[PDB]
């Protein structure tokens, strides 16, 4: 029964990530004055299909200067944290309920970044050795500045149990509560998820293609997939962290209506901002982050301590 | 004792016998300074964990800084050696002799 | 116009949908309809080994109560 | 039983045995960020998930480092890799074949090193029967730090600025 | 490098010394040695040139080993007694283990190679300050543990010590080198009576680090490096050289200079253990260390070696700064053999 | 060295308490309340004896106790503690939280009746 | 076991696709087509030259600053404690010395990149 | 006090991020030794019973201690009650 919860986990979020790609197709034609997908299917409903029937048959190729073993692990790794962040996830039962449900999101999303570097270095061509270099550069700076982030607002919660955080945002929001910390954490998972405007590992306009520039048929279409299950992952998360939902453990279901309709909601915003920003260079990247987000992130992680301990509000630790 | 102590003790003591032998690279010899010392942090949290010694379970932390530390050091003199020498080929540090 | 987007953002809703409330109904289903017990500590845990112990057929969501004490 | 603590303990002398025998930094890496993870699942298994994942997160952090660093200062044409080397496959096969050998040892008698003295039985034999209640043990000893460990902070805060400065000052130059 | 830098480090490597020397926990014994490191290593670097930066990569390379070493003699300590305080070793594996990582950071044969490489590689100042407190905190820590000390490694060490630092020595010619295996030879001295008298350990500790101070203070003065530019200090000062003179008779061990009063002290204190052949053949082998002391005194002070003609101009100018006791520590180093019973008040 | 004494099979046995966690945890405020004395006795024994071989019999008493205090329950107020502990079962958690209308109707009925 | 089990799985699934995307298709091969790539002309050089990296001290403050949110991590539970004073002293100072490297580097010109 | 206040809106011109990370900063260290609730907090934390509250073996002269929970003597969370 366990086996077939986690097919129910992972087939839904493959055909959500499928058609999150037409529906930023469309949000993005939409706000430039075209349409976007609208012939394939009825409303373009069948374009996901089409494409990833497409890549799947046709031809992927190695390079004949790739190292071939992590130029085939990467995509591997890759999809697999991808698949791997949502077993924590409360909506409003988690598949897996772990008491350090947020570390072990942090060391994931750490670890997901190799996949970005593995293989832009096993391509072997310089395109995507410029890429792995740039995300090495986004790592360094969102890194820093998401732990210290995600730190202040669970001292607000109590624990790292998402399910606890359900409880904390029984009756009011947590950007309520800390929206500083909440814009500053909507930025950063933009740059930890590399969409616009820090799509510098795959940044089209300096690099062709960026990082998976050697990539082909199915192994590119498996890196498209991570990054658009970690895109709705991490707007899922903001949302559990930021936007709690009320919960009815007799009907769970109106739980997971209102933590879909805000995921849904935060991963259009990404879609809007994609379409609405420039690009960045990456060291105006880190300067960003290091010189503006980093103070400021201290700043209110000293507040976040204190605030509790002077006002008597320190929460139940379980 | 267990033989996951003495797995333990064996990485620690395959990861001393790297460092000890170099090849060409300071980097390699570098990572396998780093390697000791995650042996040591899980050496130290598997005695501490199965004891039940309360206070020290804050000393792998205190390792691992340390640790930090450690590389960040080691880097440094390693960009400073491959600025001066366009490698950081271990050959090059022969001006000093005894 | 713009209410074309609407069909794909309710697919990608409906997918969202399942994961959760699947999750929910196997919860429901392997705990007698019950939501599935939570054991973050060791005392939990100990509960839940007696609870398994006392209902006799290796179940802890079985729970027995006055017409099995007498 | 299950042997997984085993296991895991096998594996992480296998990623030792690759990053020592040294193919290249880039494998180093990975051969060094694979023992982590597998320290972070024995250290789970025995019962600090913080331990666990703390240690996964800073090494996965420390080794990107060291990829950009390998990429500008350790780099050559032809990087190798453990097969492309006869001293780098010979001494992953010498490492492999000692692992191989103790634990088969260890497996079918109580072996003895000539330095220390090892049983072989269950990981699971040598765990205690007591529990806690409501608070994890783990947690609350390393959240000591800070009201216990007050000069263990002091000492580690100075190391941490100090590390800052010497950094910066190495680099120097000039 | 900013002067409140430099002193910031230099307090800083004091810091962990003086955490070493006042800790009563092996983690915070480790933690002193880890900050000592780190604060030292830009002091090493402070005059950025290849040698420097080499000398400085050796020396993080050899104490990074050893304090992993260190590390897990601790821990397996821990294993065999579940004990952190720093008394007898439990475990005879430990102790080996910390035996070996506290000689590979003193310098004791056979892992001495570093010392003369670093030494020659760093300044004067930065030479003096290695020599002088880094043997200052190991022997601390070693002092300490020194009830469970194996007295065969021990001693094996120290008889190594004495004789590379005799020969290396012999053949070296450059100033700093020479320093290098004298520390050798004296390290070797103090470690071979640290498991019969700590008292004893500390007497020779203090008399080395006197005739170091002064010794290494006397080539600053003179801003000498090699045997052929101190032979030109007899035309500029010759007040400098005849110090250092008296400072090397001292320093081979000759009567009735203050050098003779720990290798004497020591011979009897191991004399009444019942060892005679090796305090003899330790007695036998620092005629070697005197010998090349002797070659270094007939090129400065007892012979005139041919100079320069620029040595006129700097006969017109004057030496500006002045070293900081100095005179004290030339007389400490010279003319205290009389003063021998103190060692009890250093009990 | 010596032989360990171990208590035999026959005075290990004991009327077992084969309820369940829900079910003691609804009852749990009253049973602390009620059956306060004998409990205290046996933690004293337990922690001063440091042996579990010393204080068999204040377990027997501790047993007796509870058994004694379900009893009068369930002789007085068996409904509404049967819709209380049936509230408290159905949480994950086993939450007071959720189930505050039945915990009023079985505190009604305990304080009345008892 | 069910973390273990959920892992076993997701690499299973990414390991049949990359299977199917490589044994389904038709393949031809040819030394031009798995030629690198460098817009249309071959490249002068190596991708393995080495390749400067101009934020080299920012990557080493990076991995102290890693290290000091780790020694921050454990926070959420040190606020459980009686010594509250203390607890609040002692995360105000490492939040200070933290802040104080920040301030050093950023001064000292640590956070330029190099020209 | 004028350089102050030159400083002060040149810096609020020029860098407003830093004035209000410093700003907060200030306030977090400052104000918890102006709260009266450190105190509560303080006590809220001590009346959490994480462990068995073990009894005491009555001499016979234990007038403050209770003989029973719900006896007047012992501690009293009335205050955390009603707040
Ligand atoms: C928890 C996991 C624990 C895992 C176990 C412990 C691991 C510890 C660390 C590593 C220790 C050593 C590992 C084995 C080394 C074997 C020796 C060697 O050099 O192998 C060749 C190979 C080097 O060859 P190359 O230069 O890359 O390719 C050029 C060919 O030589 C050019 O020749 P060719 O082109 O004629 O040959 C082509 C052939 C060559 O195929 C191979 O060489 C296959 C080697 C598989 C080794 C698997 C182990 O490739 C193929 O046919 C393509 C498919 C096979 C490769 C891709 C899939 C591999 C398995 C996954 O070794 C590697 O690349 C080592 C890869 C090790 C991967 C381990 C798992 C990584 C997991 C990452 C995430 C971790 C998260 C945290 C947990
Ligand atoms: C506020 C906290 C307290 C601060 C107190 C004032 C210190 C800072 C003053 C300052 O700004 O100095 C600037 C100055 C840096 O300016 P600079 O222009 O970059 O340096 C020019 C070089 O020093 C140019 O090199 P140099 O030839 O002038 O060498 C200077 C110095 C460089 O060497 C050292 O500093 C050696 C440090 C101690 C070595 C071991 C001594 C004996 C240990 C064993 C004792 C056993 C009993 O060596 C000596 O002066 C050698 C003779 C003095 C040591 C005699 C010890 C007898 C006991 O900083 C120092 O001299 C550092 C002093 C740190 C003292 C900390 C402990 C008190
Ligand atoms: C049957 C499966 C066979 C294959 C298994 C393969 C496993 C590989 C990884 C080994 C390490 C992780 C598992 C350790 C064993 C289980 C630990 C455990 O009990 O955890 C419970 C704990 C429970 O969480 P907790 O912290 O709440 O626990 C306390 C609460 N109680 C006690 C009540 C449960 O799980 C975790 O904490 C999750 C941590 C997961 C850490 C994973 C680290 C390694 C990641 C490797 C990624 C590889 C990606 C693929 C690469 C492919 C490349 C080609
Ligand atoms: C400087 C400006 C700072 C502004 C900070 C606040 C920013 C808020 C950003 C909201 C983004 C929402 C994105 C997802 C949209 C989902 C829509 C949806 O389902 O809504 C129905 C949902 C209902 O589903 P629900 O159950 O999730 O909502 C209640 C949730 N509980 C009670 C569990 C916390 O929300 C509502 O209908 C009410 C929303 C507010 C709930 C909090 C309590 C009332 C607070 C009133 C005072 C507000 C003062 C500030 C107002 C002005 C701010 C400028
Ligand atoms: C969406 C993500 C997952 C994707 C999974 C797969 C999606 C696609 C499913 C339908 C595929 C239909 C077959 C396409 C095969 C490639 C066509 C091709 O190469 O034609 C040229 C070649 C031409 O061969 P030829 O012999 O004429 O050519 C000789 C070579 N030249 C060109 C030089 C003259 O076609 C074939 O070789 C035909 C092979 C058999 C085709 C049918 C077998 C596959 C059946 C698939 C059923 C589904 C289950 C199994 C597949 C995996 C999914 C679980
Ligand atoms: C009620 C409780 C009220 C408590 C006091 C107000 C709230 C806290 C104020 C200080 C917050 C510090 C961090 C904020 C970030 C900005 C910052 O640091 O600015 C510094 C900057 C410093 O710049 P400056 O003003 O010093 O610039 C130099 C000025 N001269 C040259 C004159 C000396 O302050 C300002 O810019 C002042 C203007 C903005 C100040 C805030 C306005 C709104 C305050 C709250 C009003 C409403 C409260 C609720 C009332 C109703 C309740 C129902
Ligand atoms: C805690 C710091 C003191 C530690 C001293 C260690 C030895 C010295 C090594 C340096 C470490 C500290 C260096 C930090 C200051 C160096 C940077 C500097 O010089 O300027 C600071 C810079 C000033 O700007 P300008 O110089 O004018 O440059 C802009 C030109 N347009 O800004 C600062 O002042 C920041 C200083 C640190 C920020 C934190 C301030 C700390 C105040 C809180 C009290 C700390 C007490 C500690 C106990 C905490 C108890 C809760
Ligand atoms: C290793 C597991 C066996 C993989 C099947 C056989 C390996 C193989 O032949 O490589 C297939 C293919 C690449 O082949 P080419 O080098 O491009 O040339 C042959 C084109 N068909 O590689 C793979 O598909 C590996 C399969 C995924 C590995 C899963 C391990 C985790
Ligand atoms: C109202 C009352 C407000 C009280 C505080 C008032 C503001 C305090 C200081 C304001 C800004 C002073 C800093 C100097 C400045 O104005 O900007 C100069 C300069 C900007 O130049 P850039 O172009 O960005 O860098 C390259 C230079 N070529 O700033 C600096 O050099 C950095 C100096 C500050 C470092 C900040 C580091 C982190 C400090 C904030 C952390 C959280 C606060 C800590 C609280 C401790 C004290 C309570
Ligand atoms: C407790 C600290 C002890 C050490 C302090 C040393 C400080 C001076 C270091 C520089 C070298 C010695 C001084 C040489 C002259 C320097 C230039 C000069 O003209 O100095 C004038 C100075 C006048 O003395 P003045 O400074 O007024 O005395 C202290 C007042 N508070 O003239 C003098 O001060 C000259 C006399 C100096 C004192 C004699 C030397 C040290 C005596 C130590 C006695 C114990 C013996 C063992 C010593 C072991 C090593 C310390």
């Amino acid at each position: 029964m366990f086996m077939i919860n986690i097919l129910s986990l992972i087939i839904p979020i493959l055909l959500a990530v499928a058609f999150l790609t037409l529906v930023e197709r469309k949000v993005l034609g939409y706000m430039q004055l075209r349409k976007g997908p609208n012939v394939v299917g009825p409303y373009g409903l069948l374009q996901p299909i089409a494409d990833a029937l497409k890549l799947f048959t046709k031809e992927p190729l190695r390079p004949a200067t790739s190292s071939i073993s992590m130029f085939i692990i990467a995509p591997i790794l890759a999809l697999s944290l991808a698949l791997t962040m949502w077993v924590p996830l409360p909506m409003p039962y988690p598949l897996i309920n772990m008491n350090l449900g947020v570390l072990f999101m942090l060391a994931m999303s750490s670890l997901a970044v190799y996949s970005i570097l593995w293989s832009g270095w096993a391509s072997n061509s310089k395109y995507a050795l410029i890429g792995a270099l740039r995300a090495v550069a986004q790592t360094i700076s969102y890194e820093v500045t998401l732990a210290i982030i995600l730190l202040s607002v669970l001292l607000m919660n109590g624990s790292y149990t998402l399910s606890t955080l359900i409880t904390t945002q029984e009756h009011i929001w947590m950007i309520f509560t800390s929206w500083p910390l909440a814009m500053m954490w909507f930025i950063s998972t933009l740059a930890e998820t590399n969409r616009a405007p820090f799509d510098l590992t795959e940044g089209e306009s300096e690099l062709v293609s960026g990082f998976n520039v050697e990539y082909a048929a199915g192994p590119f279409a498996m890196f498209f997939m991570a990054e658009y299950a970690n895109i709705i992952m991490m707007n899922a998360f903001t949302a559990i962290l930021f936007l709690g939902a009320s919960h009815d453990p007799h009907t769970p279901e109106l739980y997971t209506i209102n933590f879909v309709l805000k995921t849904l909601a935060l991963t259009i915003t990404f879609l809007w901002i994609r379409a609405s920003y420039p690009r960045f260079r990456y060291d105006q990247l880190m300067h960003l982050l290091w010189k503006s987000f980093l103070p400021l992130t201290l700043a209110l992680c000293m507040w976040h301590i204190s605030l509790p301990i002077m006002t008597a509000s320190i929460p139940p630790q379980s | 004792m267990p033989l996951v102590y003495m797995n333990i003790i064996m990485a620690f003591a395959i990861a001393l016998a790297g460092l000890l032998m170099y090849r060409s690279h300071l980097m390699s010899s570098l990572l396998c300074l780093e390697g000791m010392m995650l042996s040591l942090f899980i050496m130290s949290t598997l005695i501490i964990l199965n004891t039940h010694f309360t206070l020290a379970n804050m000393m792998p932390i205190i390792l691992l800084v340390f640790a930090a530390c450690e590389a960040a050091l080691g880097l440094s003199l390693l960009v400073m050696v491959s600025n001066t020498y366009g490698t950081d080929y271990v050959q090059n540090l022969n001006l000093l002799q005894c | 116009m713009w209410f074309e987007i609407l069909p794909g953002i309710a697919v990608m809703a409906a997918c969202l949908f399942i994961p959760g409330m699947a999750t929910a109904h196997i919860h429901k289903f392997t705990n007698g309809g019950k939501e599935k017990r939570v054991a973050h500590f060791s005392y939990q845990w100990n509960l839940m080994e007696r609870d398994r112990c006392i209902s006799g057929v290796n179940r802890y969501h079985v729970t027995k109560g006055l017409e099995n004490i007498d | 039983t299950m042997y997984i603590a085993f296991i895991l303990s096998t594996i992480f002398v296998i990623g030792f045995v690759g990053f020592s025998s040294k193919p290249s930094p880039i494998y180093g890496g990975l051969g060094l960020i694979v023992s982590g993870g597998v320290g972070c699942g024995i250290v789970l298994n025995f019962g600090g998930s913080f331990l666990g994942l703390m240690v996964f997160l800073i090494y996965l952090g420390g080794m990107l480092v060291v990829f950009g660093y390998t990429t500008a200062m350790a780099t050559e044409m032809y990087p190798e890799v453990w097969v492309s080397n006869k001293t780098v496959f010979g001494a992953f096969v010498s490492g492999l074949m000692m692992e191989f050998c103790m634990v088969y040892y260890a497996l079918k008698e109580e072996e003895v090193e000539i330095i220390f003295k090892f049983n072989g039985l269950g990981d699971w034999v040598i765990y205690d029967t007591g529990d806690s209640g409501f608070f994890s043990e783990e947690a609350m000893g390393i959240a000591a730090l800070y009201s216990y460990g007050t000069w263990l902070v002091i000492v580690t805060g100075w190391s941490l600025l100090i590390g800052v400065v010497v950094i910066m000052e190495i680099t120097r130059g000039n | 490098m900013n002067p409140i830098i430099y002193t910031t480090l230099i307090m800083t490597v004091m810091s962990g010394t003086m955490l070493v020397m006042i800790s009563s926990h092996w983690l915070l014994i480790w933690i002193g040695f880890e900050m000592n490191l780190l604060a030292m290593i830009p002091v090493l670097m402070k005059n950025f040139n290849p040698r420097a930066t080499e000398a400085a990569t050796k020396y993080f390379l050899t104490q990074a080993t050893a304090s992993m070493m260190l590390m897990m003699a601790i821990i397996i300590n821990l294993l065999y007694s579940g004990q952190w305080t720093i008394t007898k070793m439990f475990n005879p594996v430990a102790m080996t283990m910390m035996t070996m990582a506290l000689a590979m950071k003193l310098g004791l044969s056979p892992f001495h190679f570093w010392v003369p490489e670093v030494t020659q590689g760093i300044s004067l100042q930065a030479g003096l300050l290695l020599l002088t407190w880094q043997k200052l905190a190991p022997l601390s820590v070693l002092c300490q543990i020194s009830q469970s000390i194996n007295p065969n490694l021990m001693l094996t060490m120290a008889m190594l010590s004495i004789l590379i630092g005799g020969w290396g020595g012999l053949n070296q010619t450059q100033l700093r080198k020479i320093m290098a295996y004298s520390s050798i030879a004296h390290m070797g001295w103090m470690t071979a009576v640290l498991p019969y008298n700590t008292t004893m350990t500390i007497l020779n500790l203090l008399i080395y680090i006197t005739m170091t101070l002064a010794m290494f203070m006397l080539l600053i003065h003179s801003s000498a490096t090699t045997t052929l530019s101190l032979s030109h200090t007899w035309n500029k000062m010759p007040v400098i050289t005849s110090l250092m003179m008296v400072t090397l008779l001292s320093m081979g061990g000759l009567p009735p200079l203050s050098g003779f009063m720990p290798k004497w002290m020591i011979i009897q204190e191991m004399t009444k253990n019942e060892s005679i052949i090796m305090p003899t053949l330790m007695a036998m082998t620092a005629l070697l260390n005197l010998y090349f002391y002797m070659r270094l005194a007939y090129s400065s002070s007892l012979t005139m070696f041919p100079s320069t003609n620029n040595m006129k101009m700097k006969w017109q100018f004057e030496h500006t700064k002045q070293m900081k006791l100095l005179p004290t520590m030339i007389v400490l180093s010279t003319l205290v053999l009389p003063m021998t019973p103190a060692l009890s008040s250093l009990n | 060295p010596g032989i360990v004494e171990l208590p035999t099979l026959e005075d290990l046995k004991v009327q077992e308490v084969k309820v369940s966690s829900s079910v003691l945890k609804a009852a749990a405020h009253h049973y602390g309340a009620q059956c306060d004395k004998p409990n205290k006795e046996f933690m004293l024994c337990r922690w001063e004896e440091k042996d579990p071989r010393r204080c068999l019999e204040e377990g027997k008493l501790v047993n007796q106790c509870a058994l004694d205090f379900f009893r009068q329950i369930k002789r007085h107020c068996a409904e509404p503690f049967t819709e209380y502990w049936t509230c408290i079962d159905y949480s994950g958690l086993q939450l007071f939280r959720h189930c505050r209308k039945q915990q009023a109707k079985f505190d009604e009925c305990v304080l009345d009746k008892l | 076991m069910n973390i273990m089990l959920t892992l076993l799985t997701n690499v299973t699934l990414a390991s049949l696709l990359v299977l199917i995307a490589f044994w389904l298709p038709q393949l031809n091969a040819y030394s031009e087509k798995t030629s690198p790539y460098e817009c249309g002309f071959d490249p002068m050089g190596s991708a393995r030259l080495p390749f400067s990296m101009k934020f080299f001290l920012v990557a080493i403050t990076f991995l102290l600053f890693d290290l000091e949110i780790a020694l921050l991590l454990p926070l959420p539970w040190a606020s459980q404690t009686n010594n509250l004073k203390t607890m609040l002293t002692m995360a105000l100072f490492l939040l200070i010395l933290l802040a104080a490297s920040l301030a050093y580097e950023w001064t000292q010109k640590g956070l330029e990149w190099a020209e | 006090a004028g350089r102050i206040a030159s400083f002060l809106k040149n810096a609020w011109a020029k860098e407003p991020v830093l004035v209000a990370s410093f700003a907060i900063g200030g306030l977090a260290i400052i104000l918890p030794s102006l709260s009266p609730y450190t105190n509560y907090a303080i006590r809220i934390n001590r009346a959490t019973p994480y462990n068995y509250p073990v009894p005491l073996r009555d001499d016979g002269n234990m007038p403050d201690v209770p003989s029973h929970p719900q006896d007047p003597q012992g501690p009293s969370l009335e205050w955390l009650k009603n707040l």
